RNA sequence: GGGUACGACCAUACUUGGCCGAAUGCACCAUAUCCCGUCCGAUUUGUGAAGUUAAGCGGCCACAGGCCUCGUUAGUACGGCGAUCAGUGAUGGCGCUGGAACCCGGGGUGUUGUACUCU
RNA sequence: GGCUGGGGCGGCAUAUCUGUUACACGACAACGCAGGUGUCCUAAGGCGAGCUCAGUGGGAACAGAAAUCUCACGUGGAACACAAGCGUAAAUGCUUGCUUGAUUAACGAUUUCCAGUACGAAUCGAGACUGCGAAAGCAAGGCCAGCGAUCCUUUGCGAAGAA
RNA sequence: UUCUUGUAAUAUCGACCUAUUCUCAAACUUUAAAUGUGCAAACAACCCAGCCUUAGUUAUUUUAACAAGGCUUUUGGGUA
């Protein structure tokens, strides 16, 4: 059986990488917040504080809180037979925003915006097409298939 | 130099590239970062970055709001709209620093309306506010952010000749309100720690120049050189060193009086006329051609 | 052509190694030291080394550096010493040179026995006009090939003014 | 359009070499009384005038280097799927599902905000 | 005692830390592989500023390969109290400068291991009070191992006032 | 060897340089799978108003901004 550190080690997970060295950019910081925000969790590395224990990246959860320097996060962890909500310190530097569910809203929105104005906001206005189907076709060169050895002395492995 | 490395791909390959005020050297993150980091917590208050900058003796000053895609400046003004308010020889001094700091701050403050609020002293003595709230009795104010904020720098010689030191305190007096630790100021010992504020207002009014335009001609002038060799300008554009006083005093009056901007020539610049000396990226099918005729050849 | 485009002295790079240090070395100090008439920056050893009978921190050179006038002429003295007269060996090719003396009072120094006399090392470094990019920190770069000096800008320099002969073909 | 400046993004932005640069400006560049600071005005501090675009800087250039980027490779490889089947044993094997890296080719070679300026 | 390819023995796989096993989440055994821990350190703490390596070349009395000196390179290849691993370069390093935050708390809130006990160990606020700094800021002793119930002892816990 | 012998030349083969080049990794590694692994997919919603409130934001509300939440008869009002 093994030994554990609660930052117990990997090869190479947490090791920061790709020309990806270095501290947070000042985007990184200049973000802003609210809470309930469903942001997914990374390590830097950085500081290793507010820095979760194994689980987390790849995670999304909802945040519940923002503290100074910092943003509370309440994840799902999945445990015998169930997923316990635990709420995890982090300071700001180790989480951000996904796309998860901004596309589902956003689209939703837009959508409504749309079906809003089809009806009852002025104009109308085509989008897509249906699925997939069949055809009349006027081709005009097929092919067929011969394969291998013929002219294999110029080519094959010695 | 030296060298016997590869410098190559696996060189590339082994080479990270850092920030391009790295790549430049123009910026030093790490404090604008520590500087520019705000506590989201205390919401989206404007964290407002005050740009700090000195070109090969010449003075720029702004007002700005660090922000993506590009921060924001809200103010701005530099050594030659001095002009407009009469210091014109004096550019790098400390007095120059300063008033260039009162002027901003006053038109950027003037900008909200203010006038007024955090509009200072006229004396400088050159001593020491810092901040708190407090009443009401300045002026042409609003809610909106009261106005104090930080300077953006990239140089800790903060010595007591360290003229961001002036620029600083025109720049509160004139409105701003980032306010500091007073402890190395013209005049200023930390040690045992005092303060003459009148040397540093004499700093700010330039009676280290008025001597040192003083001392480098009409003595110096026993012999030709050295007085032929430096403040050409200055007593070529002739003040005698006592005279000081006055225009800066006036300066920063009329400056505090208002600050109300400056032109510039003013009808559109040539866009073409820099165009026009230009070369951009040459033309590759053809280069191949043209490298390829060469190689052919010889 | 040049418009202005010069060649200067950056700066005198003298050393005194002292193999031992106390006494020998605050004594060369002394020597160094009013020669330059500074701060000479002293040196120890830095490591241990027992082949040269020193260790580690000894204190056991000081070397000096110094601008200005006075360098010309410390230039032209410990020339003089050496009448105008190197090796090509003597110079690394990134500008600079420097020569070895034995000896300290023919530089001119007054003699006394109790500083006595040194075997000294003297290293000569040469520029060019409008250098400063290469070091002032923000946007500070690199040096422009048109500027980049090599050893040879300085033999013909020396044999210009100081009058070098390069021993050697 | 450039410049300037603050950028933001953080390599098509990069090493390397040429060639060239109007303006504004940057720049180099002089100085060190004051302040300032340094063995040292090199840095820095303080002053800033003479020079000088040589360098920088800029822009370009380049069977340049690097990157960038796509294609190419290769449904191979490699996985997924099977009761089944051959196989000394690995394997190999089908049809059902997925799916390469390298290579070479090809092309590409910073983006763009904010404030300021410069007809 | 146990442990354990029988017992014994040896070994410690018994509290443990690391890296690796281990299937690119997560979790996984062996007396598997390769390693560690019982301390260390008033700075090796803490903060600023400054400074930049490992490494290579060229020169420079003595001095030669190896002294220093000095130019000059040089994505850390170092270096960072330590096993190991992580990180990391105008710093986190490193040097200097200054200090005591290795401080004090209603100390809630929080995590990890997990029984969703525990300790241990961590994380996030708030209050102090300091430090440091130009300033944002940081600073609750590099980060991860290096450590201890009930039970007992002991040390520390208002004087001062107004009844 | 020619040269004394050469910090010689010239041969000389080595060291070294360099680009080349084979063949390789459990505790190597760019890239990088497949196979997996988090989340998200609705009304307790959206908007519009205009509200309420705050010892939220060194404060200036105020016909500030934002923040923040609370509201909101017949949605208040609209809106699937």
């Amino acid at each position: 059986v093994h030994s554990h550190g609660y930052k117990c080690g990997t090869r190479h997970l947490f090791a920061k990488k790709f020309r990806k060295h270095g501290v947070p950019s000042v985007s990184t910081i200049l973000t802003n917040f609210k809470v309930g925000d469903y942001v997914d969790v990374v390590a830097d590395a950085a500081v290793r504080a507010g820095m979760p224990h194994k689980y987390y990246h790849g995670r999304t959860g909802i945040v519940w809180n923002v503290t100074p320097r910092g943003v509370g996060v309440i994840i799902n962890k999945p445990v015998r037979n169930r997923t316990v909500r635990k709420r995890i310190c982090v300071r700001f530097e180790h989480v951000r925003k996904s796309r998860c569910q901004e596309a589902f809203k956003q689209k939703l929105k837009d959508l409504e915006a749309f079906r809003a104005a089809k009806k009852a906001g002025t104009p109308l206005p085509p989008k897509k097409v249906s699925t997939r189907n069949g055809g009349f076709v006027c081709p005009k060169k097929v092919e067929v298939l011969a394969r291998r050895t013929a002219d294999y002395e110029a080519m094959i492995p010695y | 130099t030296f060298v016997k490395v590869v410098k190559n791909k696996a060189y590339y390959k082994r080479f990270q590239v850092k920030y391009r005020r790295r790549r430049e050297g123009k910026t030093d993150y790490h404090a604008r970062r520590r500087m520019v980091l705000q506590d989201k917590t205390k919401f989206g208050t404007p964290k407002y970055r005050l740009v700090v900058r000195i070109t090969n003796r010449d003075v720029i000053a702004q007002i700005v709001h660090a922000k993506v895609v590009g921060d924001e400046v809200v103010m701005a003004a530099y050594s030659h709209e001095l002009p407009l308010f009469g210091i014109e020889h004096g550019l790098t001094n400390y007095a120059a620093a300063y008033a260039t700091g009162l002027l901003v701050a006053r038109r950027m403050l003037a900008k909200l309306g203010l006038a007024e609020k955090f509009v200072g002293v006229k004396e400088v003595d050159g001593s020491y506010a810092a901040v708190r709230t407090k009443d009401d009795d300045q002026g042409d104010d609003e809610s909106r952010f009261p106005f104090k904020a930080i300077l953006d720098v990239g140089l800790a010689r903060t010595t007591t000749g360290a003229r961001v030191f002036g620029v600083l305190k025109g720049a509160v007096d004139g409105g701003l309100a980032v306010p500091h630790r007073p402890n190395r100021f013209p005049g200023y010992n930390k040690e045992s720690d005092a303060l003459n504020a009148k040397v540093h207002r004499d700093r700010i009014f330039g009676r280290h120049v008025a001597d040192y335009l003083k001392q480098v001609r009409e003595e110096a002038s026993s012999n030709p050189d050295e007085k032929t060799c430096q403040f050409s300008k200055f007593i070529a554009a002739k003040v005698s060193p006592d005279d000081m006083e006055g225009m800066y005093k006036r300066a920063h009056a009329a400056i505090r009086a208002d600050p109300t901007k400056r032109r510039a020539k003013k009808e559109r610049p040539a866009e073409a006329k820099p165009k026009k000396y230009n070369t951009v990226k040459l033309t590759g099918a053809e280069k191949k051609a043209a490298a390829k005729a060469k190689v052919a050849a010889v | 052509a040049n418009p202005m485009r010069e060649i200067v002295v950056k700066k005198l790079c003298i050393n005194i190694c002292v193999g031992e240090s106390g006494d020998r070395l605050t004594r060369a100090s002394k020597v160094l030291e009013q020669l330059c008439e500074q701060t000479p920056v002293l040196s120890r050893a830095r490591l241990t080394v027992r082949t040269f009978g020193i260790r580690r921190n000894e204190k056991i050179a000081v070397h000096c550096t110094v601008r200005g006038k006075k360098a010309e002429e410390l230039l032209e003295k410990g020339l003089k010493v050496k009448e105008f007269e190197l090796k090509s060996y003597n110079f690394s090719d990134t500008g600079s040179f420097g020569f070895g003396i034995s000896e300290h009072i023919d530089l001119g120094i007054k003699y006394d026995p109790s500083t006595g006399i040194y075997g000294m090392d003297f290293y000569v470094v040469l520029g060019r006009r409008g250098e400063r990019v290469a070091h002032r920190k923000r946007r500070v770069s690199r040096v422009g090939f048109n500027h980049r000096v090599r050893k040879e800008e300085a033999m013909k320099w020396f044999e210009k003014v100081h009058d070098g002969i390069i021993f050697q073909a």
